[PDB]
């Protein structure tokens, strides 16, 4: 049963700043099983209104999710991506860094 | 200038939980239109694209016999293949399926395809020619001994030829003004000033399609092919993608680093510096 | 428009 | 316990892909409830009232639109008690094959089709289809025979049936099918017509 | 599987009462036998072995004092090979009707039996007994028409055979017969001469 880890990207829609409303994303690619756990945190843990794209896959089998969620962020709010999947060891969690 | 109608089918299989969990998606180059989720709690197809979805009932309808009927398939197919490799009765597994079209600007089929995977592993695919396969082992073998006697190359070869393609015209007729148009990236560069005398700029191109682009860096006129460094292209949540490529650079010596950008909706390919606030 | 399920694999 | 209930399908056993089919079951036992089970590649459990009336109790049981898994073997029961089920003795075993799924076999019979009484005569179902066994049925015969085929052999794979010494003529049909899928076989050859002289 | 072999009696196919026939079977094949199959009621199959010469194997059957039994459909075969025979492909058809076992009947040609050229015909076989169908032969050796029997027409079991613009003269006979047994034809009408100016 060949295995492939989950690349990811945490980012918003737009161009993030404060006080503005936007969305909140984690594009888990080229991952194999399907299988997976992806939550998205603000300050520490999970939030609710998550959703995520309609299972796809790649040239190279391998599929990929979007996950997101709106939200208007602060200068004082982190926010981070959690995943989880059979080919890791532990939830590798990713900070949000609007400037990447 | 050319474009393709491509489905993904996923067949998963979860042998306690309950039974196959069937999933489909359809799109039309870089944008999806069409979804099936054989969990939802009505199993149906479901629009992802305002033109497609102008459609009415019996088209919906249709397709969602399709759909329904495909997972009643892929679920024989999924516990068929469990016993052509002879596994664990609950032992979890995958059947992925891609088919398609590919025209020219004209309209008129390049290529047409329909291949399947299991557990991620190149299964069986149709050939080149429409009429024959390939076998990636001796399972998938015994399927095409089957097929062959099926002769589903000749039926699936008449969609991919036939309707595979007119659907495609239909599609992108009426989402010309989406699929037809281009739809440039909204430029600009952030500057980071990483350690004492260093700065890193990152040029962003957003909300663009396809998700075609190429974004680069020259320090003087000269390609920096080697330290320019970019992320891989995502997708903004919303039908348009994202990316940004990054160089560091010794700080004042900022302007003499230009980005240039090259994407479908441009004209003429973009370059673009930093403008240093005032 | 899907191609029409034929055959299980 | 009680007897076994009876069943039988309409129009009959083999069942055209796509097309339907109705399993009946019944027995002059009043039973409330009949329960119609499949065995094999995708067991099952049909729940259904039974229907008391023009002196039978029976419940017509509807095999949607035929496919790979509604093939199999079919066997019902029925219960006087609801909810737990005092399940009856099993009626008798009912293999819904389906058909049409696969390129016509060719049905020949050497010497010939025709033929003076007593005579030996044999069917044989050929194809390049690569097909493992083959099944040949004479028109209103309940049971359906069954041979291996015979392997790549200059352009296809035969299966002979012995039919011994020819008395009453008959149309019969042939299939193919593949191992793993038992209940999977192929479009019915022409019908051949034997005559007996 | 031999081509079929051909089939001809003498004199004909209808076959008076009491009356003998002989229906021959013959082809460039040479095979060393022929059967003569008939089907119906009282099928049955004679045997005879192939006259070869002028390159043709041929096999008179001579059908014996025709009656009742006799009339039916008659097919051969050959056979190059002995003890199990080698049937080949059935000969055509050949329905032996027996005749002569009913009351004449009566036929007649409406406007009249002498007509002018282009002018229309038509011939009618009327009759006391009510036969359902009729037929109507030309000069006995060139067809075989059949309308079936009009109900009560002003006291008889009638059937107009239109003939349509008149061209050629031509002596027709009449024969009637019952539904279930088709093979079986009453005495010939007395030959009615049609004449044309």
């Amino acid at each position: 049963m060949i295995q492939r880890t989950p690349k990811i990207q945490v980012y918003s829609r737009h161009p993030a700043e404060n006080g503005k409303s936007n969305f909140l994303n984690c594009y888990v690619s080229g991952f194999h099983p399907s299988d997976i756990e992806v939550d998205l945190l603000k300050n520490g843990e999970r939030i609710e209104k998550v959703e995520h794209s309609d299972l796809s896959f790649s040239k190279d089998w391998s599929f990929y999710l979007l996950y997101y969620t709106e939200f208007t962020p602060t200068e004082k709010d982190e926010y981070a991506c959690r995943v989880n999947h059979v080919t890791l060891s532990q939830p590798k969690i990713v900070k949000w860094d609007r400037d990447m | 200038g050319s474009h393709s109608m491509r489905y993904f089918y996923t067949a998963v299989s979860r042998p306690g939980r309950g039974e196959p969990h069937f999933i489909a998606v359809g799109y039309v180059d870089d944008t999806q239109f069409v979804r099936f989720d054989s969990d939802a709690a009505s199993p149906r197809g479901e629009p992802r694209a305002p033109w497609v979805e102008q459609e009415g009932p019996e088209y919906w309808d249709r397709e969602t016999q399709k759909y329904k009927r495909q997972a009643q398939t892929d679920r024989v197919s999924l516990r068929n293949l469990r016993g052509y490799y002879n596994q664990s009765e609950a032992g979890s597994h995958i059947i992925q399926r891609m088919y398609g079209c590919d025209v020219g600007p004209d309209g008129r089929l390049l290529r047409g395809y329909d291949q399947y995977a299991y557990d991620g592993k190149d299964y069986i695919a149709l050939n080149e020619d429409l009429r024959s396969w390939t076998a990636a082992d001796t399972a998938a073998q015994i399927t095409q001994r089957k097929w062959e006697a099926a002769r589903e190359a000749e039926q699936l070869r008449a969609y991919l030829e036939g309707l595979c393609v007119e659907w495609l015209r239909r599609y992108l007729k009426n989402g010309k003004e989406t699929l037809q148009r281009a739809e440039h990236p909204k430029t600009h560069v952030t500057h980071h000033p990483v350690s004492d005398h260093e700065a890193t700029l990152r040029c962003w191109a957003l909300g663009f399609y396809p998700a075609e682009i190429t974004l680069t860096w020259q320090w003087d006129g000269e390609d920096q092919t080697q330290d320019t460094e970019l992320v891989e292209t995502r997708p903004a949540g919303d039908g348009t993608f994202q990316k940004w490529a990054a160089v560091v650079v010794p700080s004042g010596e900022e302007q003499r680093y230009t980005c240039h950008v090259q994407h479908e909706g441009l004209p003429e390919p973009l370059t673009l510096r930093w403008e240093p606030s005032s | 428009g899907a191609v029409d399920p034929l055959l299980a694999l | 316990v009680h007897r076994k209930p009876s069943l039988l399908a309409h129009p009959g056993r083999l069942v055209k892909s796509e097309e339907t089919v109705i399993l009946q079951c019944w027995s002059d036992v009043r039973f409330e409830h009949f329960l119609l089970h499949r065995e094999g590649k995708f067991k099952d459990t049909l729940h259904l009232i039974g229907e008391h009336h023009d002196g039978v109790s029976k419940a017509n049981f509807s095999i949607g639109p035929m496919m790979q898994d509604l093939a199999g073997t079919y066997r019902c029961y029925g219960s006087v008690t609801h909810s737990p089920y005092q399940l009856s003795a099993p009626s008798d075993p009912l293999d819904i094959v389906i058909t049409g799924l696969y390129e016509k076999p060719s049905l020949s019979a050497q010497p010939g089709p025709t033929v003076l009484a007593g005579e030996s005569v044999t069917l044989s179902c050929s194809s390049r289809s690569s097909y493992d066994m083959y099944h040949l049925s004479r028109e209103g015969e309940a049971h359906e025979c069954r041979f291996s085929a015979g392997p790549k052999v200059n352009g296809t794979f035969q299966a002979d049936f012995p039919l011994g010494p020819a008395t009453h003529g008959g149309t019969y049909r042939c299939f193919g099918s593949f191992r793993d899928s038992p209940y999977e076989w192929s479009n019915s050859s022409d019908p051949l017509l034997v005559s007996v002289i």
